[PDB]
DNA sequence: TCGAGAATCCCGGTGCCGAGGCCGCTCAATTGGTCGTAGACAGCTCTAGCACCGCTTAAACGCACGTACGCGCTGTCCCCCGCGTTTTAACCGCCAAGGGGATTACTCCCTAGTCTCCAGGCACGTGTCAGATATATACATCCGA
DNA sequence: TCGGATGTATATATCTGACACGTGCCTGGAGACTAGGGAGTAATCCCCTTGGCGGTTAAAACGCGGGGGACAGCGCGTACGTGCGTTTAAGCGGTGCTAGAGCTGTCTACGACCAATTGAGCGGCCTCGGCACCGGGATTCTCGA
């Protein structure tokens, strides 16, 4: 019997930081899982097209940043972008 | 006799249904309708249960949206009832015809 | 005995304080009405009721009062400052509409100095408008965030007004193991308490120039009032169809002991009633039964309380009841020699029939 | 020897995995060759958005005295905002209901 | 017992349309709404089930699984969250 | 006595004429100035190719014509022949742009 | 720099657009609303086009950029590239 | 020896190229490996659709005595039909105008 | 100076069969070119996704046929499908 | 139901500039073999869909009354259309400068590909607490007098 | 304005099943290395954008008179809401069968990849006829009497 790959454990970890005593029912897990999959697909597809427009054949972080700047509406964009930058910086130093 | 004046039970029912979350169409009639419709495009089709449930949820959401926009049109013309001209106008504007 | 006479005198003091408390409430209510009428960023400020009886308030002169003015604030984020969770920094998450306090920011952090400065200015303007009773604002004391009103009708009353922010989010992670009344009052009451907002009060740390005026401490005055007034395992405890206990009487006696020693020996300046309340909270948790506080045994309960405090003195350790890693008796907060002094005084009083109560 | 392994999620201080995202990017056929900086950035963005939804829904749930989370709460949290509602302006959420809303003219005099 | 069916659209009763409308936020439904609503529902269901059946027939199966319906919906800009994907 | 068409007759002639040509209906230079002004806020010292300005103009004309079609339908729906701003607001609210 | 160019969209221009639309009696308050609608639409399209350009490290907003910005919002445009 | 070359468009009896479509399918990154039957089928479909549009537009052009074709004619041919209008229900055609259409109530008594 | 690749000549050939004496102006060539590109992109993308749904990793003619059956509305579908079949058959015999 | 007038359609002559065909040529498509894997196919296991039976009761069905709402008719008066005269700025044609787009050469560092190994994450099984439910209240709201 | 009726929110007690967590194990992610080509950068060419000047006439702006459509008001009658009593069938719990979904193990044909060869299609020309334009005349549709 094969096995499938989901995002249950990670969502549960993130929940245990911003509400340290409230659980989540399985239906909400299904919804959150599908939501994560959908957003990831949109961003990846947009970045892939955008890289293809300039004749490149790779996906640098810069393309992902531009895709995020294009999708998310308004203030979200700003905040989300900052997060990414910070993270990647802490990854490069190590 | 303790008759409520017209238009007062309606507001109570609105206040209630906009607050629950269960389904509003009975189940077995919907299942029968779905199978009847599917008979035309193929023969001897077997549906999983969750497929029927997904179809029902999508249809409920669509109809709710349609009535809400129809009500907006009906109010726009100095009225309170809704009649099929309103529905036809709403669907024509939204781009489905 | 001496204890019951002292209780009678403490109670009779309420008569001496009632009129001052009433003048204070009158002035405060006028100010609140004024603040709620004007259009400003402080329009939603309200008084937090924290109790006015001797048991609720800190040691104070009979004509000195304190009130907390709370304010609502949307979607704050708390960042730790120490290793013990003893101080916190405030930032703002995403706000769609537009941050109404945007212009009170200094970098990413809310400046308590600027907010208190505006608060003080507003208070000065409004206090100028109180025409029927002579109310002014005492000159700002550098190092104290309170705005102190002086009311003369015709005797002078001082009222320190402290601004407190009110937040509706989750209780901070540090408080995860605090308030351990699982067996005392059942977990349901604990949860219903933990489902309530919390407060932030400006307080500077003694740790160098950096971040002075930008630090805040937690306040749980509401939960403490609630627990104090609903303190029995039996629903009728201390109620009209229940039996009285000596819980508050013992608390009052120990607080008054500390008050009298602090009066006699200014060496004891760094101790306050919150240390006593934390210790006694621990004592009610270790020994939860009402039968351990029959009024007949009032004096015996007080003695068993004394021994606990001496042991707290001897190990130099007293965990905050809400913040378990926050040791109220750390070396850095209270010199060992002050505690040794207090130990000597407490032993003297306990062995000589509490002459300081005379 | 080989030093002790240290997963990339640790080296970036994130919570979502970064190996799995990289595998998906490589075998989804989005482009010929995926740079090595992309997965970190993308995992960070996903993690932020999920944190946002979960925080809002949790507040709305704890409002009316419930410990768990059910789709009604997700529907409330999503539809109430101003940005998150524009990003999900097409999506139906099963068992979500709607937002209490009665027009102004229908209400009695 | 492969019984062919006929006239099941009357299964969508009148109170069902009534309750859907009430959730929608209306106050006085007229008397000719019901036929038009039934027609609209029939059109929508046809347009979805055709694509669901095509997705199934491509994979050489006979069981119209939930994922098929989810994909048929998503193709028309009506993404559905909560049934797999 | 001067010869005067009664109200509502030149309008129909102009409708018949404009639904039959193709040339643009917004003068060029004011549109160019407006486009540059709007782009001023997102970057400094931009340079537009001509065909980009032309594309923007064609898209805008098409959008507005669609909007007026639908708002006219709404206006007739309520026993009138004159369009008013509430009609436009209703049409945009239904088409999902608000 | 420039200021107050939105008055460049004259009133007869809106009349002509409406007449092509199939309208008979324009009221007198239409103009102040059409101008706002047009401003919103251009703001959105031009912001997306400028992002597309700025990614490629240029300073010349070319026609293909605008075509892509339009196509993203489901308003495909045939006839420029 | 090598026999004389015979282009695939000849062997299929089509008009659109089949080499070029195959190259686009291979280097557009739509899937890992493109079968050898796809390009023929796809070129046939494209050719049919283009034949359809061109025939209709040409008839409409020759109607009003013109030899060439201009975008107005394409707009007419596309908008008049019933299927082709649904496939292009979003697309704007530059310099296309609209379809003559006046409502019934506006016209005089 | 590099060079670009278009569909002018092929469209012109197809025009010279169903209207053997009428020419085409350059603007119409631009429109027809863009139209061809757009339809080809839609069909290719749909087929690529559909092949990915069943875990395959190729593009058989069958997938292109199903994509056509999904996109084109109504009677077009039928007719278009037939054309494809006929063509591929004549390709296999040779 | 008629004249008079304004606007539109049709027709013949003139000039020009864009579509259409022709010529090199150069770079992509074709022919010809090779090989390593993805897809085809047979055979088996066992989950999930279909079919049915009896019953308990919640929802649908039908009917009667009547009252509020839709629809039609009139009037009135202010807003928008049609036309004329003056004034403003769009268009057209032509310079003239130079910033930046596009292309070419070359080199180096970042990513693919492999092998090995070892821990994170998935299937499964278990126990208890959060929620569903039933019942008795207290509190908020609507209608007629 | 009140009382009386109806409906709903709140507090308390009881069962039960799903979710939160250990436990075992396995396969895919990380470390360590090498090889090659994509893209980064500098240098140069030249075209397309900006900027300005001066004239010509088309359109915008403004003002006026006036016919007609929007809006408010009133009156009438039919049709949709509310409540009541009867009848239909949906849930529900439980069997029982078996078709087809899903997995595994082998083997064959077919698409990628490489190397050489050559002709289809692209850029750059020249040329003339299809259309834009102009002026006159015939057709027609609207308005007042
Ligand atoms: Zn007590």
């Amino acid at each position: 019997r094969s096995r499938k790959e989901s995002y249950s454990v990670y969502v549960y970890k993130v929940l245990k930081q911003v509400h340290p005593d409230t659980g989540i029912s399985s239906k909400a897990m299904g919804i959150m899982n599908s939501f994560v999959n959908d957003i990831f697909e949109r961003i990846a597809g947009e970045a892939s097209r955008l890289a293809h427009y300039n004749k490149r054949s790779t996906i640098t972080s810069r393309e992902i940043q531009t895709a995020v700047r294009l999708l998310l509406p308004g203030e979200l964009a700003k905040h989300a972008v900052s997060e990414g930058t910070k993270a990647v910086t802490k990854y490069t130093s190590s | 006799p303790h008759r409520y004046r017209p238009g007062t039970v309606a507001l109570r029912e609105i206040r209630r249904y906009q607050k629950s979350t269960e389904l509003l169409i009975r189940k077995l009639p919907f299942q029968r309708l779905v199978r009847e419709i599917a008979q035309d495009f193929k023969t001897d089709l077997r549906f999983q249960s969750s497929a029927v449930m997904a179809l029902q949820e999508a249809s409920e959401a669509y109809l709710v949206g349609l009535f809400e926009d129809t009500n907006l049109c009906a109010i726009h013309a100095k009225r309170v009832t809704i009649m099929p001209k309103d529905i036809q106008l709403a669907r024509r504007i939204r781009g489905e015809r | 005995d001496k204890l019951k006479k002292v209780l009678d005198k403490l109670r009779l003091k309420r008569k001496d304080i009632s009129e001052a408390a009433e003048t204070v409430n009158k002035v405060v209510e006028r100010l609140l009405r004024r603040m709620q009428k004007r259009e400003s960023e402080f329009k939603g400020v309200e008084q937090l009721n924290t109790g006015s009886y001797y048991e609720h308030v800190k040691i104070s002169a009979p004509n000195e009062f304190d009130v907390m003015f709370k304010l609502e604030v949307p979607r704050i984020e708390l960042q730790e400052y120490y290793e013990t969770g003893a101080f916190y920094l405030v930032k703002f998450k995403r706000i769609p509409r537009g941050n109404p306090l945007s212009h009170f920011l200094e970098g990413e952090v809310l400046s308590a100095t600027k907010m208190l400065s505006k608060f003080r200015k507003i208070i000065k303007e409004e206090v100028k408008e109180i025409k029927d009773i002579d109310v002014s604002v005492e000159k700002e004391k550098p190092g104290s965030p309170a705005v102190t009103l002086l009311i003369r009708n015709p005797e002078e009353i001082s009222v320190d007004i402290i601004l407190a922010l009110e937040s509706k989010g989750s209780w901070p992670i540090s408080t995860k193991e605090g308030l351990p009344i699982q067996g005392w009052l059942g977990t349901k009451v604990r949860t219903n308490l933990r489902r309530e907002p919390f407060y932030l009060v400006p307080k500077n740390a003694k740790d160098g120039n950096s971040f002075q005026g930008e630090t805040w401490r937690l306040s749980f005055s509401h939960t403490e009032k609630y627990i104090l007034n609903n303190h029995g395992i039996e629903k009728t405890c201390c109620e009209s169809s229940g039996a009285k206990c000596c819980r508050k009487e013992c608390l009052k006696l120990m607080k008054y002991l500390l008050e009298q020693l602090k009066k006699e020996f200014q060496e004891l300046d760094a101790f306050c009633s919150y240390h006593v309340k934390t210790a006694i909270f621990h004592m009610w948790t270790q020994d939860p039964q009402d039968s351990q506080w029959d009024p007949r045994n009032l004096s015996s309960c007080f003695d068993k309380l004394l021994a606990f405090f001496l042991e707290c003195l001897r190990t130099e350790k007293l965990d905050h009841y809400f913040i378990p890693k926050f040791n109220l008796f750390s070396q850095e907060l209270i010199d060992r020699k002050s505690k040794e002094f207090l130990s000597k005084k407490i032993e003297y009083e306990r062995n000589n029939g509490f002459p300081i109560f005379d | 020897a080989r030093a002790k392994a240290k997963t990339r999620s640790s080296r970036a201080g994130l919570q979502f995995p970064v190996g799995r995202v990289h595998r998906l990017l490589r075998k989804g056929n989005y482009a010929e060759r995926v740079g090595a900086g992309a997965p970190v950035y993308l995992a960070a963005v996903l993690e932020y958005l999920t944190a946002e939804i979960l925080e809002l829904a949790g507040n709305a749930a704890r409002d009316n005295k419930k410990t768990r989370i059910i789709p009604r709460h997700l529907q409330l949290a999503i539809r109430n905002d101003e940005e998150l509602n524009k990003l999900l302006g097409k999506v139906t959420i099963a068992q979500g209901g709607v937002l209490p809303n009665i027009q102004a003219v229908l209400l009695p005099k | 017992h492969r019984k062919v069916l006929r006239d099941n659209i009357q299964g969508i009763t009148k109170p069902a349309i009534r309750r859907l409308a009430r959730r929608g936020g209306v106050k006085r439904i007229s008397g000719l709404i019901y036929e038009e609503t039934r027609g609209v529902l029939k059109v929508f269901l046809e347009n979805v089930i055709r694509d669901a059946v095509t997705y199934t027939e491509h994979a050489k199966r006979k069981t119209v699984t939930a994922m098929d319906v989810v994909y048929a919906l998503k193709r028309q800009g009506r993404t559905l969250y909560g049934f797999g994907g």
